């Protein structure tokens, strides 16, 4: 009936896309935009670094 | 000698004269070319002390 020895089974999603679940995602995005933040940090003010 | 006396044309003899008075030696120079060395340097300064993240992609 079957066509072959095994049939493995599909991933959902496609292969090498990225997903998770959780607060740990948002926690990585706001530690994203806190490395952004941390470049900018001494910039601000007249006694600022380029 | 520049503190004591008031004229301010004397430097560094760099041939080996006797004496150091530029007046003699022949030698003017413009105000202009003299004032940049000054206003491009420190104008410059001001850019490479204000840098502090130095970022170099590699090519």
């Amino acid at each position: 009936m079957n066509f072959g020895s095994q049939t493995p089974t599909i991933v959902v999603l496609k292969e090498g896309t990225d997903a998770s679940q959780g607060k740990g995602q948002i926690i990585s995005n706001i530690n994203a935009c806190v490395a952004v933040q941390e470049a900018l940090k001494p910039t601000l003010g007249p006694l600022g670094s380029d | 000698k520049q503190l004591k006396e008031k004229i301010s044309n004397i430097g560094v003899d760099c041939l080996g004269y006797g004496s150091n008075d530029m007046k003699e030696l022949f030698v003017v120079d413009p105000f202009i070319g003299k004032k940049q060395q000054i206003l491009l340097a420190t104008q410059l300064c001001r850019m490479i002390l204000k840098i502090d993240n130095v970022i170099i992609s590699g090519k």
